RNA sequence: UAGCUAGUAGGUGGGGUAACGGCUCACCUAGGCGACGAUCCCUAGCUGGUCUGAGAGGAUGACCAGCCACACUGGAACUG
RNA sequence: GGCGUAAAGCGCACGCAGGCGGUUUGUUAAGUCAGAUGUGAAAUCCCCGGGCUCAACCUGGGAACUGCAUCUGAUACUGGCAAGCUUGAGUCUCGUAGAGGGGGGUAGAAUUCCAGGUGUAGCGGUGAAAUGCGUAGAGAUCUGGAGGAAUACCGGUGGCGAAGGCGGCCCCCUGGACGAAGACUGACGCUCAGGUGCGAAAGCGUGGGGAGCAAACAGGAUUAGAUACCCUGGUAGUCCACGCCGUAAACGAUGUCGACUUGGAGGUUGUGCCCUUGAGGCGUGGCUUCCGGAGCUAACGCGUUAAGUCGACCGCCUGGGGA
RNA sequence: GAGGGCGCUUACCACUUUGUGAUUCAUGACUGGGGUGAAGUCGUAACAAGGUAACCGUAGGGGAACCUGCGGUUGGAUCA
RNA sequence: GGGAGAAGGCACGCUGAUAUGUAGGUGAGGUCCCUCGCGGAUGGAGCUGAAAUCAGUCGAAGAUACCAGCUGGCUGCAACU
């Protein structure tokens, strides 16, 4: 799925230090990265319905963190969608 | 999920009595702690403990008499999906006054007889016989 | 029957009204209702209560008493 | 009240609205509960009475009108706010098994057809037959060749998937699943009308493909008949692409999630400890099969993978025919 | 002279009219299925292994029940 | 896509005002920038100017002439140009 270096890089970039491996922002970047990577995969193949059901799980899970994030703290949510360029 | 911990307490009791278990244990909670107390005072269980600190474990020591379990029936009434409140003049009595109903009042959870003597109503948690 | 909606819903002012209000008029705003059933269609006068029912309901609203409504059909003022 | 078989769980999923919600302190007092004041026409109903000889009847005072509105209070519960909490949930690390998906490549068996050799009169088929094929040399056999489909053995109440479903081998991209320690977010969870996607086979559009099988079609038989079962042939279609269709006994005829309740023998896949002292041994986790205990059930049965014992949400049922 | 009233004149509107819709009740040659009987004709599909296991979905055929193809389920008998 | 100009209706001249000609459109002098010309913001003078609405006026008649669709329904055949 995702390589250890690209996850370790994101864990550094978005968490309170290197070990904040479960923060909300961390989770959503990790989800975003694989979602955008798979954009390439599913442009091709595309009949790979089984893999996509796995993808929709990643998306819907990403919204739940964002909605959870949006409430409990608002500046971090806003900062975050800007930083990843989603939402119109 | 565990959206009703009250049925869980009741049910662990109901099934353990049915299974001749000597005792039963479950995650604690203050509201649970108030129920084990009423049960002991009305002679339905021996004793209880809330051993644990961070992840408090509640313990009820069950009671048996003749080959029978002291608890004949114990069922949840009000419930997250359909809450039941009564005043004072509408307070149910269980088994025609035999047994008890556990009620939550403005001055806390007690049996109907006690709440009656104090002229109050509340959310009726269960019936016990 | 799933969308209904231009005096439509809000505004400023003129009138009007025993009295407030789109009551009405010009003038701005583009809103308002509705899935918590809007509109549409079918039906019906409403209640106290009545019959049944352990009860909860179900049915129902002659006689009695309370409110609305009509007065050969439709439209209109007039007087007080 | 119900939905394994009587009528009834949507074929499966994700998911907005919606309904539901773990645990500690604090606050708030909306829902709640207690007190009151106003109100709830009277008649009626009821209670205790009076009254006409009784009684219908009439009536007196009280009950009750359980509702509402406000007001002063209660804080256990539910809720709204704040601060948290790690045991639900999710992330990270190392790993294990698998017909999970999508694409590309390739391999060896087989059947069909074309070319060729040898060889002689039958092959073939059936209950028996005949159609058919064969002296223009079939069939049988050897050789070379073309092409499509499917992947023997392993192969297993074996494995994976949310169902549909997915099996030769290699790679590429890719989803889920489980175990071990440990760290991290800190209620982010459950469920879903609508909606959205998936969805066997057959069918359909367009263009490719076509060996084998085979609706239709045709022949030969069987038969009282024989629009069939059998036989000789055979078109769609089965195959690929892309797009529809949206259905099946889509079944466990059992919706999803979480908690609790005696046991026995296996299969499968993790992992700790053990002298692997040698196939073994004991533990702890995941999935699964069979039998069963209580209980449940109308019975049949189900029986820790419930049809037991509770809990939140959904779907759906209301005599048969007609339909 | 005010002012009134009058009559006319504008607005609004009922009775009524023209074109066009939508909805309902009744009816209609002919026509599709559906139901019921008197126990007719034809057959004999299902029930037993129902004499070709049965059914679901689907597609084609066929006087009819039905036969046949593909997949699925057991709610199929017989399994030394 | 259509059918559709379906079908069927209200409008129509003239005049004053709102505004002695409004919106617009065209765009002078002034001015200032000019890397200075066939150059440029500022500028709104003058020119030109449709409809619209309030109110009047007229004949029998205001799309007044020329000019310029008849429209609707059942059906045969052929796709269509
Ligand atoms: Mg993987
Ligand atoms: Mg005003
Ligand atoms: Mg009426
Ligand atoms: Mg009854
Ligand atoms: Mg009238
Ligand atoms: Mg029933
Ligand atoms: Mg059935
Ligand atoms: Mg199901
Ligand atoms: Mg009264
Ligand atoms: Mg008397
Ligand atoms: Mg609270
Ligand atoms: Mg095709
Ligand atoms: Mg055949
Ligand atoms: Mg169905
Ligand atoms: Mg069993
Ligand atoms: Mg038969
Ligand atoms: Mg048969
Ligand atoms: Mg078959
Ligand atoms: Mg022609």
């Amino acid at each position: 799925s995702l390589s250890t270096e690209a996850t370790a890089k994101i864990v550094s970039e978005f968490g309170r230090d290197a070990n904040d491996t479960g923060s909300t922002e961390v989770q959503v970047a990790l989800l975003t990265a694989q979602i955008n990577h798979l954009q390439g995969h599913f442009a091709e193949h595309k009949k790979d319905h089984h893999s996509r059901r796995g993808l929709l799980r990643m998306v819907s899970q990403r919204r739940k963190l964002l909605d959870y994030l949006k409430r409990k703290d608002v500046a971090r949510y806003t900062r975050l969608i800007e930083r990843l360029g989603l939402r119109r | 999920s565990m959206q009703d911990p009250i049925a869980d307490m009741l049910t662990r009791i109901r099934n353990g009595q049915a299974a001749n278990k000597a005792a039963v244990t479950m995650p604690s909670s203050k509201l649970k702690v108030a129920i084990a107390n009423v049960l002991k005072e009305e002679g339905f269980i021996e004793d209880f403990k809330v051993e644990g600190d961070t992840k408090p474990e509640l313990e009820l020591t069950l009671k048996y008499f003749q080959g029978k379990a002291v608890v004949e029936s114990i069922q949840r009434v009000s419930r997250p999906g359909l809450r039941i409140y009564k005043r004072k003049d509408e307070l149910p009595k269980v088994m025609a006054g035999l047994g008890i109903a556990v009620v939550s009042t403005s001055k806390g959870v007690m049996t109907d007889r006690a709440a009656r003597q104090a002229g109050l109503g509340g959310e009726i948690i269960c019936y016990v016989a």
